[PDB]
């Protein structure tokens, strides 16, 4: 149930929440929705035990 | 009347400041606007 964010274009301002989930690209081809090659999902489970 | 954010009708949080004779209804979470925004009267 806890998540945590590893990729972002840019650093974050100060007292700056991000919500919106949306496939992160970092190349040429875009995901287009499909979390494919080069497409991961930004948020990753802690995974506490 | 004004709006800030980003986008707009979905997807991102966007700020709404609607002004009138007395309302400042305030409200981060989102609201319906079309790409024409615009405050109904009649």
């Amino acid at each position: 149930n806890y998540l945590y964010r590893l990729l972002r274009k840019s650093k974050l301002k100060p007292f700056e929440r991000d919500i919106s989930t949306e496939i992160y690209q970092a190349g040429n081809k875009p995901c287009n929705g499909v979390a494919g090659p080069n497409c991961y999902s930004p948020l990753q489970s802690y995974g506490f035990r | 009347g004004w709006i800030f954010g980003t986008t707009l009708d979905s997807k991102t949080q966007s700020l709404l400041i609607v002004n009138n004779a007395t309302n400042v209804v305030i409200k981060v979470c989102e609201f319906q606007f079309c790409n024409d925004p615009f405050l109904d009267v009649y």
